[PDB]
């Protein structure tokens, strides 16, 4: 069509970089991951449906620990995602190293923005195709979204991947500021069932969370998940009937 | 960002668009469109009325 | 002319860098930021307006302090701003390190611009995709606009981004050189309203300023944005009644 | 055309990498490999049945000892395997150098992928069009497939190479997660037998395993292999009569 | 032409490097800078109007100080103007560092040409898209024009930018060496009148000059400009009665 | 045309990346060399027919000492051969420097494959368009083919270059593992005979061997090669009747 | 022709480099420079002709001094000359560093043609596109033309430039090895005056010369050209009537 | 052909390197240089033919001293040959330094072939378009021809350049293997005479040689060319009439 | 914008112009006529009369 997407360095007259927009469209062909922030914690949900009976049930399993109160989920290239996750970990331990200071969620998110923006600007390489959901409780719970470019955006609930568009609409209706942990855990599960268009069972999700009180990363176990699933699936069914 | 073939399509296209509103209140000219999806159609044919 | 636009090592036969022309369109696919100069200081306002309520507008920033008497606003990619303000912060401070002197507005504007020129010499790096407005008081107020091309121009009122055209027509009629602090502030707010085409809400605008009298940067909360935003909004209503 | 596929630092308008999607098929162009996980170890089976009587029966090899207790198979281009497994082996002993720790199966593959991430991002170098399956017992058996892109998938049974598609189907009905070591060993072979469409002779196919009692790489010579093969060959016959 | 102009490396059938001569077209668009030599010093006159009247056009500025008897005016990119002037500044102070001599007009010009030229021969980097005139009196008036090519042509009067065309055709008739300090300052001011096609205001213009009997760069304040501007305004108007 | 063999950093959709299979076609065009493995040694044979009486009938060489127990023979460019043969001789010695162990044929082979792959992987440099035969007796006779891809293939007996297919067929029938040094030597002289569709005279071939009961390289003297050839010619003639 | 001129690496099919061909046109666009060597010295004369009276009395500089008794003069791109000559001076100083001898013209010429050769090899850096005639008296007079290609050629009377062809034809008849010091330098003025197609005056030619009998380079004043010019006009006139 | 000749990195599906062959078409543009190797010495004869009578006959030569008992000729670019052969001097020197044994003609050839070989592999820099004839005597005479690839071919009678095809035909017919130094010398004068297609004058040719007994390089004076040339002219005239 | 396409259309256009005020009158016309662009229009029809 043109050659403004034949290079990463080359702007279009529209003002855009289509090469980045096609790193956007690398995200969307990875499956759904959703983060929900409440006034009590931040709760991070990611698909674990992808696979087969053949494969492990704990096949990727996106919700890797970055710090003891920072977890980060992915959508996009599971390749591109792992180095950024491992860099994410290294950036979190540097903050501790050099200050003996629990890593601020906002500042780690900054450091990821800087890290990818070197790969964006530089044309002997390409930018990452992955969007990470950065979440943790510094002493207030936070959820951010980092883009292929390295663009920082603050959210209070968001999703990334193919499931993004369905869920954005869903939270605009249901999401509220009076919400709580317990209520958030059910909401975020409903929204994950919309994305996959089918009902949840406790083993086809992983859910991580950083509470404000504990201020530790904790996984929800399959046994704890089952009752949140029962409650979630109630609305899943309704919104998938016509 | 342009293309040459598109310039053709558009000068044709607007005359499609023109007639469709065009039938005077004297005579009843009804139409049925069909298309692959709205995903390949411009805003100006997706226009109300 | 076709194909003199897919490198930045390349001038076109008409004389002009169209590559740079396409780098000034990224600013305009960003959100407006207006700066207006008064005798009593320098005021910097920026459109924190966000397209939804799942993002939290307050935290998404727009406008950062750079030095203790210089502030700066961005328009363009969030991403490119992160590299550029981190550049800025380090440079402003590097002056204090080897001269013990808070950086001069001209001089910072210049050093950021030399950074931006260097990314415009080499074809190996994508030129910046933002513009900053650099507003502080050194000993006198100065209000610059840096250009993605890595050029600096002194202004006494300026904008960057999509509203650039409208704020120029506005300040062409109503700008005076004899404005006070309260009047300048009001005038800048009115102008931002034209650009978004709608009223101001305290919660989606950020204003930061540096007075000559005080030479300390201070940031306007939503609480204190309130008096100014009633007075501005009446004028916007009248002006956009026509 | 299509692609946007002569550079690896350019994404397709789908958002995909044509270059990597193309390099995925070079694994397939090369010879089959069958990995199978059971609950009493992990068996990796590699196709070494290739060419006429002009070649030796040993054709290297295709099932390298990576570590004491970790092995890998290869399918795809040999040249690319030669260097990949070189790095793999050196990293396995490097963990013991810095930790005196037998490397986990999991971490070893993650870093096989991390090397390959670098040759996917940087356009100064080709992707490796080769896939290793990584079988060992850290202290539980685990089976991974590493991908050219650097995507990483845990299996509990798999095929790669020529039989990749065929054998996925074989195992939907046949493969369970309640198989014995012996059963599994015979079933991975039936499937291998399925791939070439012929009776297997153990004098040109190489099988290794790591058990959970053992925690050591062992290799099955053809005299030993004979009874396994004899129970496979009845079933390969049953299959090719329907 | 075509294809002998979309790189720096390429030579055309003419022998010209059209890339470099297209960065002389970058100069050519915006604005007059005038140099005029005389036998009682050298006077360097430059444009300083920039855009509308929001822009402060009483600063930014072509006539940069470079030494205590060296000044240059710029035409072309503002972006390139800052780095080239900065290098120029570096090279001047290297002569003081190392010889405890202010550098000669000839040698500074000679050097800064070589610097632009280094960058011409390298590919993947371009030459600078700016042109200077190097004005000084070492012990003798000199006036140079240093080219974006990195060539050196000494003149006794020239102009670069938009006004190049007007001032050449004017200086055919008028220019002589019998000019003094005064006759030259007014005569180059007329020259510039013709170039922008208007009468002069000492607000939108700026003059620096290097006199033999002071051996100083001095920068003329607008009150001091004004007497000379009166002399010139009558001449410029009679000549716009064509 | 293909567009997948512009650089080695491109892949085909076929998986058979064309630019290294065009490094393969370079080999084929080159003139023949055959490796024949027996139980009493290995024998290795290569062209020396090249040129007329302008050219030397003592042209050095195609039959390289690599060690005093390892030989190598080649096809493809003798230019690409030269540098590679150089590296082989140092590398082999490098094993000796740091172990004081004779490098085995298998280990030597894997290292030249690794060297080849440095040039194969990088896109700012082309592969060597040369193939190698490595023949030795470490203490078991061994024969490998190393591809211009730097891929490793083991053979009972093998040939490369223009006569590859004729020899291939020749040993298909006749080759056995029960051949003695005499039997296998004369058989490979028949096969070389066929390749050039002509008789053998002792100056068109250079022939070397590594013996089991000495494990040392020795080159057969011109008049010492004359009785093998004398018996071979009988047979080459029978078959060129056909 | 096409595609063999887009870098200096590529050769065309005849074995000609079309990039290099365009570099001789680069010599030929520029001003004529003639060298005439005699037994008693070597005289180097170069065109100082200006298209305006607004260029300097001596425009700097057509004939460089590059060592005690070694000079060169330029034709072709005069931008590149500044760098080329910066280097030529240094190389001739260098030999005076490391053997403390006056460099011979030949070895000086070799070294500068290596510096071209360096930018000819690399395809990143475009080659020199200017030709110099380096002239000096060592053991005996010597005169070279060093070409853009990185070749030296020795001549006994020479030319390059616009006038190149005309002065090859002239000396073919007129030059002889019986010419005195004076009869030679005068003969080059005749050569130069045909070339411009005008009578010569001192301000449109630049002369230096090298004496044997002083063993030193001198640069001849415009005043002391005046007698020779007078002598020259008669022959030039006759030639311009033919 | 068509992009598979426009970079050196490429291959063709012919399996040629078309770029190298074009580099060899460079060898054939330049003039003939011819060598004979006889048992009592080695003979080197170079073209010194001048294009004009203003060209100086002294250097336009091919023949370079390299070692006390090694000379050589070149064909190709002038520029490439002097840099390449100054490398062969160094290399000969290195050998003398570190082993204290003057370099054999064979070893030299392998070393300088491998030097051309880094430039053939690399994409960032072109190969030289030169062939050499490396002639010397170590203990007994040696003669090698270097290809533009870096290929190394041993010869006893050889040519490069333009005149080459006829010299190939010539040494088929005429040369004998019982000939002395004197008799083979004349024959090479008839062969140079053939290629230039006139009866030689001994001022358009140059002879260097190395005899075994002398074990030196000499260069044949005009006095000393004449008996060979007169003898030659007699047989040369006969081939230009028949 | 397209080699055969501007010139073909440019001919229909330059005819239409002759009658408008080329030598030839209004004729009590009273034109009236719609567009949505002003950039694609020749300067010749654009001016008044
Ligand atoms: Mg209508």
């Amino acid at each position: 069509q043109m050659g403004y997407d034949r290079a990463i360095t080359v702007f279009s007259p529209d003002g855009r970089l289509f090469q980045v927009e096609y790193a956007r469209e690398a995200v969307k062909r990875g499956a759904t991951a959703i983060g929900i922030k409440c006034k009590e914690g931040v709760i991070l949900i990611a698909d674990k449906r992808v696979g087969s009976k053949l494969l492990e049930a704990d096949t990727i399993e996106k919700i890797y620990k970055i710090d003891e109160h920072i977890c980060a989920a992915t959508s996009g290239l599971v390749a591109d995602a792992r180095v950024l996750i491992d860099r994410a970990r290294i950036e979190a331990q540097i903050n501790r190293l050099t200050y003996d200071e629990p890593i601020t969620v906002k500042e780690l998110a900054k450091k990821i923005c800087d890290f990818k923006q070197q790969y964006t600007q530089y044309g002997g390489v390409r930018p990452f195709g992955v969007s990470l959901l950065i979440a943790g409780v510094d002493e207030v719970p936070k959820l951010y979204e980092t883009d292929p470019s390295g663009a920082l955006l603050e959210y209070k609930a968001t999703a990334i991947g193919m499931g993004r568009n369905a869920v954005t609409e869903f939270f605009e209706k249901e999401y509220r500021d009076d919400l709580s942990f317990d209520d958030a855990m059910v909401l975020g599960l409903v929204a994950m069932g919309l994305s996959i268009e089918s009902e949840l069972v406790p083993e086809n999700i992983e859910v991580g969370y950083v509470k404000v009180d504990d201020r530790t990363f904790k996984e929800v176990s399959p046994e704890e998940l089952k009752p949140y699933v029962e409650r979630a699936n109630e609305r899943i069914r309704e919104l998938l009937k016509k | 960002s342009d293309t040459s073939g598109d310039r053709e399509v558009q000068r044709t296209m607007m005359q499609l668009l023109a007639e469709l509103d065009g039938f005077d209140p004297r005579g009843d000219v009804k139409v049925i469109g069909a298309t692959n999806r709205i995903d390949i159609l411009d805003p100006a044919i997706l226009r109300p009325g």
